[PDB]
């Protein structure tokens, strides 16, 4: 997710495109990446398969999958191209674009410090938890009978416009096997797929009705786009972009499918026999998915109240494959119209982010961080109109806009195992292929309107998802009065000062180095610490990608000139002392395969076995 | 409004209101009795009857306690033989209350009730318009309405005939349902009223509602000379309502399962009918009418309507260390039966059925308003009930895998047929049951000899209590 | 007659096991059952028993079938009349019929009776156990119109009995919230 | 309103209110007694009894403490023989309170009590409408109501008969439930009242409520020549309520488990009944009504109603260093019993059952919120209860694999095998039945009355009353 996940896969790429070998900033030109067209070959597969049988040590098998997957990719292109005959177009001359590059970052040396006995590391971590979090360290006294306790008490829900069968509401637990954790953090296990959990998750009541597409709604949207184009964008690209539309093209589909992996291509291939046309695919029908992981934050709140259940609304598989070739062009056009001091995390890597903010943040500087998650976007219909107006200005072809618009109105969801039907009104968060883009556009628009001209005169601004940071801005009564037109809790704002109250961004800390004198971003150690106290399901063999992720994260923590700063940042955020010992404990855990085995224990089986 | 002695949080209030839609019921608890549900139903039944009886009409009351009829503004004639072990307590209480409030109100013919009670104490064989010491056969008072309240010790055709020749044209009966005893079962229960009954031969069981056993280790055998090798129902049956014990007989219990129409032939002929007007989870109210003369024809059938499930299966248990098998019957709420329709389409093990029933026994609340209760049925009957459903589903799959021909019953020179196993009987809600009974009666035998049953010391005590009139 | 809690059965199948009006007892199965007669045929008789609520009414088949009058019939005797029969009200089993009678003799008779269906009528073969012996006969019932309309697509292919039962249960029981109006209804009886 | 000596935040308050819906119970703690729960029930039971009896009725009192009835506006006749070590202290306390309050109170007519107490002291044989030194079968005072409160030292059929011939038509009894002693158990407990009882032969056990042991290394054995191949309950039982010890006898305890209807025969004939009116987690209140004559017929059966689970199982312990086996009994709350219905559908090891019980007792969750340390049931009884459920589940499954035929008993070699039983479990809303004797005709009258006073004692009360 964004920077890096627990398995070190992340959402960002790993190729630098914003690096230069000169001590000054240089403007360059954006180019295109050529893609190899797949080709079909059956005679090679037949002979290789027979040659696979006679001798295959290690690389002989790999040639078979590469040949087999390559055949599947060619077949998908041939079938997919025929469906969208009424929307296919050709290549028109492109509009050139330019971008700015920055010099490479400088880092301080790192020294490794670790203990020897792995059991002592567990004792230190347990001592740290008890001293700082007394209630959390005394919760576990028996096994994990959460499923049984949830069945004993009844079902409480707050639904709206839903139907279900009462005869299928039964929640007797099934077999559950896991490994007993060693760290005394009480991280819950993922929930079981039952009808009771589905109703508990859908306990949200956002029933609000306003003017759908009337005159007052249009007036608010018209003002919003005016502020965005006046305080956050330059005027050198609008007229050129309107002349050249964006349409579905063979190159878009060929490039997209080639980027998929093995298993993903096979899954898509299985749904190409009865291929519906593009105009036949419904755009307002979704399916319900439950398989998720619970989210826990440092503190003592999960030992008193049960956490919520996460859900996913999945769209049609063919809908996200026909039109997913226009995401790259939309990103390029958006980056071209933004001001040089306004940045977006799309199409960057970890190193590029460090080089941009290398010489901007210094001690004693005020930074404003604001999130917009706590806001009901379903109350006002103008939030959807504003996004469409921005999309139309960017140069989206007219019939394609109708297909996109159909997914932002009335939608329905269904649960296949139980046949449960749900209906929702205007919704912004979903599982479609424009979710981050629309959220980023709305985040910039909200900030631009509230801050007015204070956004233009700034040193560095970064926007991604629902989080943002703006340099050199404080909190005054003018923004409170402007934002209090409807209510007061639209957004949450926090004031931060470098080297005194470290700013928080995307689950990390922004710190200023001492030896070199440059800014850098590091991860959150407490978030990792609670995560090692999560039970591991039996039969899982993913205990090697996590060790490498921990090893990389530990090295970044032990850089010289950042030990003292990290201590103060954690204390000013969570009011906790003594994290250097925890970091040392993490170092010895991620040193060998056998040292990582001390975080687990004997296997415990519940609700299973007729003995 | 009518007040009942139950708490406000009980789930039985909804059932009572549904069965009595012409009243307004409120709870008011003043006593923690263990049989509150049973007593509440009887209180409401009497109120309904009094609204259907024309006033200024005298009423007979067979086997009554006169303490609870004192405040009623009607004409009651109690028939109180001195036959049971509770009679002396009832008589003393009746006298004490009469004298203690002889002048406070004096508006319910208190003086008359005292006057004729003294007359009976002088001469035993005396008839008074309020009290007597005879039986239902030896009584001589003439009336037109008879009321039976929890009577199980008389023969219905004989008792009814003696009332008819004295001018009675209407009768009422209140008591438990007699359907389980027509199926020849060994044990049963009424969960809603906390009532358990069992045969005298299985009082040493282990997993029924009325039993007691001991701990043993296992010895090779017993030198019991008397060998029966038979286990069949007998006459003796024991009842337990709350914490009270009542012995009963099967012959008298089955005699109250009357058909729709029957004839009584003797020195005079009568025609009678029988209908059910109130039914709630085990308690029924029956109305019987009589008319002189013979009309129509009889068939001899009894019909019972089921508003909820009824089960009768076969179970295995150890009686006094020996493993045997018998039959058990019970009642099931309608909501539970409805939601098991989809599960029983295939074969299911008893282990799985028990787990499903427990899950279905939990509350469902949507938007702050409840839809399913937290305890629809009691938990001590789930194991036996879950076993019954397992066998029922098995017997349905075998029936549909062996098809016969239309209009032909196969019986295969000598021709013979085969009988199949039947280990469970299930009567779903909204389903009727029909039985065969007798509809013609012509024999009415009586002892024809009455003897007094009152002792001298009891007479002196009653007179002494009534002596102090202030 | 599910909508009125009415069940009727023939006098020869009163000891069945899985019908509306029957009663049986527990047994263990026997091989040496012999009977005096060797009856091999099972036709309905003239005696039928009705049960409305908790009340029993004996009936006869010939008298019941005599009220299924045609649309036009002639009564010939000392005085001749022409008669007609119409149905004006029908609701899930109960009908109201009106007959007009006029003196004289007119027209021509055909001899057909027509019944209009608004809900749905079924009659199939079932296998049960009567007095411990397994036989087969026929039963009939009424089905609502909404259920029949929603089963059109499923019966295009072949379906097993267990699959059909599960689909019917899901269509029958439902709870709808839709703001501030909860229903918890049942379309048809579950037995 | 009625005030009880109970902490304001205890779980027993809800149980008391449910058992007495005609009163208003409020807590007021003034002393840290170790048996507070056992005294609150007795206080409420007496108040209910007085409310239903009419005034101006003479009330007897067998084995009472005169100091408790001093401030009551009722007629009492205290039968107080001197046969216990706690009796001389009670008499001195009664005299001290009587003399101290002489004059300040006028509506309780204690002036008559003071002078009348002086009369019996001078001659310890004369009768008195307020005091006496006789026994239950020796007093010759006539009344109509008799009250027994925590009495286990008399024979019920004999004591009741002697009261009936004096015109008594009502009786009451307050005490512990007799059901555990009818099952012939070796040890038991009353968790709600902090009461433990044990037999004389198991006083040196290791893992029961009332026991004590030592530390040993393990020797070859003792110089024992007697065989002693029997371990059966005897007629000697020790009770412990809080910190107070009471010895009892089994025969006298079982005599109070009276049937529903029984007859008394002799010079005069009586018929009577026994009923239960109050029951709360071990304490019961019984009412007996007696009438003269002879009516009806008897059957000799006793019925007990269970509002909460009752358990009895076989356990293995180490008495004085040697392994033995015997049976124990206890009570289980109704809420715990209902929540275990699903899990006992399978075969569970004692370890799994014990862990599940701990989670239900300490870490329960309601409405999505966790309530820490509710402690519905006391923790020291969980290990034995967990084992009982494990054996019960195993026995039920074996019964399902031995299906038999209807109404037959197999005989080939004409003896039938008897199965083994290791657990008796009574679910809530289930009744138990026992067979007892309901015909009593033989009675014995001592007629050997003799005083048990002393000269130094008599002087003490005389000095106190001669202020
Ligand atoms: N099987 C049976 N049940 C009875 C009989 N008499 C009463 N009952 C039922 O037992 C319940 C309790 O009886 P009560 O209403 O308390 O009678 P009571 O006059 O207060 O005195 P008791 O009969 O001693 O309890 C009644 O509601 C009846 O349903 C009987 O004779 N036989
Ligand atoms: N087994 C048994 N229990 C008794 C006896 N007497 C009293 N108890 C119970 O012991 C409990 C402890 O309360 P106590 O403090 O003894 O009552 P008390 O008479 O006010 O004070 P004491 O002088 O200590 O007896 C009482 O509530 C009784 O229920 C007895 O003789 N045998
Ligand atoms: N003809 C009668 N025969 C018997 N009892 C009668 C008759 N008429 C009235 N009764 C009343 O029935 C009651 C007698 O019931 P019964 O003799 O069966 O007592 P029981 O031995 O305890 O058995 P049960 O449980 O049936 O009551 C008495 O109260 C009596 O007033
Ligand atoms: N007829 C009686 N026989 C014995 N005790 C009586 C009698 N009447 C009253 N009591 C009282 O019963 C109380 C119990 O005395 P008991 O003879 O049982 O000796 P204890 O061993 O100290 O008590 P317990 O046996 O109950 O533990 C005495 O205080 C006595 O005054
Ligand atoms: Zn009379
Ligand atoms: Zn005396």
């Amino acid at each position: 997710y964004i920077f890096s996940s627990d398995t070190g896969q992340g959402h960002l790429q790993q190729k630098s495109v914003r690096q230069t070998t000169l001590p000054v900033n240089i403007v360059e030109e954006v180019h295109e990446e050529k893609c190899y067209p797949p080709k079909l070959d059956e005679i090679k597969e037949q002979l290789l398969l027979k040659r696979l049988q006679e001798s295959a040590s290690t690389a002989n098998r790999s040639r078979y999958q590469s040949r087999k997957v390559e055949n599947m990719k060619a077949m998908i292109i041939h079938r997919l191209k025929e469906g969208c005959r009424l929307y296919l177009a050709s290549d028109t001359p492109r509009v050139p674009s330019y971008r700015i590059t920055y010099p490479a970052p400088i880092y301080s040396p790192s020294i490794n410090i670790k203990l020897s006995n792995p059991e002592t590391a567990v004792a230190v971590c347990n001592e740290f938890l008890a001293r700082n979090y007394p209630t959390v360290a005394s919760y576990q006294v028996t096994d994990e009978y959460d499923a049984y306790l949830d069945m004993v008490d009844g079902s409480e829900s707050c639904l709206d416009r839903a139907t279900f069968n009462p005869s299928k509401l039964r929640s007797y637990p099934k077999q559950h096997s896991y490994h007993a954790p060693t760290i005394r953090s009480a991280v819950p296990s993922p929930f079981q797929n039952t009808l009771q959990n589905v109703l508990a998750a859908a306990t949200k009541r956002n029933c609000n009705v306003t003017q759908m597409r009337e005159l007052p709604t249009m007036d608010s949207a018209a003002f919003n786009v005016e502020c965005f184009k006046k305080y956050a964008c330059n005027q050198e690209y609008w007229r050129e972009f309107a002349s050249s539309p964006i349409r579905v093209t063979t190159e878009n589909l060929t490039t997209y499918v080639t980027k998929l992996k093995g298993p993903k291509a096979a899954a898509l291939f299985a749904k190409t026999h009865n291929l519906l046309p593009l105009q036949e695919v419904p755009m307002d029908r979704f399916t319900m998915d439950m398989k998720r992981d619970v989210k826990v934050t440092p503190g003592t709140k999960h030992t008193e109240e049960r956490p919520k259940v996460q859900v996913i609304q999945a769209a049609e598989p063919l809908a996200t494959a026909y039109l997913c070739g226009i995401h790259r062009e939309l990103v390029r056009r958006l980056n071209a119209v933004l001001l040089p001091n306004v940045h977006t995390l799309f199409d960057m890597s970890a190193e590029d982010f460090d080089a941009i903010i290398a010489t901007h943040f210094k001690p004693g500087d005020a930074v404003l961080e604001t999130d917009i998650a706590s806001f009901d976007k379903s109350q006002d219909d103008s939030l959807a109109l504003t996004a469409m107006m921005l999309l139309e200005d960017l140069g989206v072809d007219q019939p394609i806009l109708d297909l996109i618009e159909a997914a932002f109105g009335e939608i329905s969801s269904c649960h296949l195992p139980t046949g449960t039907r749900f209906k929702f009104g205007a919704m912004m968060k979903s599982g479609m292929f424009l979710t981050l883009f629309v959220n980023t556009l709305l985040n910039i628009t909200i900030a631009s309107r509230v801050l007015e001209e204070r956004l233009t005169t700034s040193a560095c601004a970064a926007f991604i998802g629902d989080d943002n940071i703006i340099h050199g801005v404080v909190s005054d009564a003018l923004m409170a009065a402007r934002c209090a037109t409807w209510m007061n809790m639209e957004v949450k704002i926090i004031d931060a000062v470098v080297s005194v109250k470290a700013p928080y961004f995307c689950g990390g800390f922004i710190l200023h180095d001492t030896v070199t004198g440059t800014a850098c971003r590091v991860a959150d150690p407490l978030k990792r610490l609670f995560k090692l106290g999560k039970p591991l399901a039996a039969g899982d063999e993913q205990d090697e990608d996590r060790r490498r992720a921990l090893a990389d994260e530990v090295t970044r923590w032990q850089r010289t000139g950042l030990v003292t700063e990290l201590e103060r940042a954690v204390y000013s955020r969570y009011e906790v002392q003594g994290i250097t010992a925890v970091i040392t404990s993490m170092a010895t855990f991620a040193s060998s395969k056998e040292n990582f085995k001390k975080l687990r224990g004997p296997v415990v089986t519940l609700y299973g076995g007729p003995k | 409004p009518v007040y009942v002695d139950i708490d406000a949080d009980s789930a039985f209030l909804k059932a009572l209101q549904r069965a009595y839609p012409m009243f307004e019921v409120e709870p008011r608890q003043v006593t923690p009795n263990d049989a509150a549900n049973a007593r509440a139903f009887s209180h409401l039944a009497i109120k309904l009857i009094e609204q259907e009886i024309d006033p200024d009409s005298t009423i007979l009351d067979i086997g009554s306690a006169p303490a609870r009829r004192m405040m009623s503004d009607r004409k009651y004639h109690c028939v109180c033989p001195m036959r049971s072990a509770e009679d002396p307590e009832r008589l003393a209480n009746y006298a004490r209350k009469l004298a203690s409030a002889a002048g406070k109100v004096l508006d319910r013919n208190i003086s008359g009730k005292i006057g004729d009670l003294q007359a009976v104490m002088a001469v035993p064989d005396t008839e008074t318009p309020t009290f007597c010491l005879h039986t239902d056969v030896s009584c001589r008072q003439r009336a037109d309405v008879a009321i039976y309240q929890d009577v199980y010790a008389v023969h219905a055709p004989t008792s009814l005939y003696h009332q008819a020749i004295k001018g009675v044209r209407l009768a009422y009966w209140v008591g438990f349902d007699t359907t389980p005893f027509m199926y020849n079962a060994m044990a049963g229960a009424y969960p809603s009223y906390s009532t358990n009954w069992a045969d005298e031969q299985v009082l040493k069981a282990k997993n029924i509602g009325l039993c007691s056993t001991d701990l043993t280790e296992g010895r090779r055998g017993k030198l019991s000379i008397m060998r029966g090798k038979k286990l069949e129902p007998c006459d003796r049956v024991l009842f337990s309502v709350g914490s009270t014990l009542y012995p009963e007989s099967r012959k008298l219990l089955k005699s109250w399962h009357l058909p729709s129409v029957f004839h009584l032939k003797g020195k005079l002929s009568f025609t009678c009918r029988c209908d059910t007007v109130v039914s709630c989870e085990g308690y029924v109210v029956k109305r019987i009418t009589m008319s002189p003369g013979l009309y129509g024809k009889t068939t001899g059938y009894a019909v019972t309507h089921h508003a909820d499930g009824f089960l009768m299966c076969k179970t295995t248990d150890t009686v006094d260390g020996e493993r045997v098998s018998f039959s058990v019957c019970t009642y099931v709420p309608a909501t539970i039966c409805d939601q098991m329709t989809g599960i029983l389409a295939t074969e299911v093990t008893p282990e799985d059925a028990q787990k499903l029933l427990v899950g279905l026994n939990q509350r469902i609340v949507v938007n702050g308003r409840t839809q399913r209760n937290t305890n629809t049925m009691k938990n001590y009957m789930i194991p036996v009930v879950a076993q019954a459903f397992s066998k029922w589903a098995k017997e349905c799959r075998k029936d549909m895998e062996d098809e016969k021909l239309l209009g032909v019953r196969e019986r295969t020179c000598l021709w013979a047929f085969k009988k199949q196993k039947t280990h469970t009987v299930y009567k779903r809600p909204d389903t009727q049951s029909i039985q065969k009974v007798q509809a013609e009666f012509d024999s009415f035998v009586v002892p024809s000899l009455w003897s007094s049953g009152l002792s001298i010391p009891l007479r002196t005590r009653i007179k002494w209590l009534l002596s102090k009139v202030p």
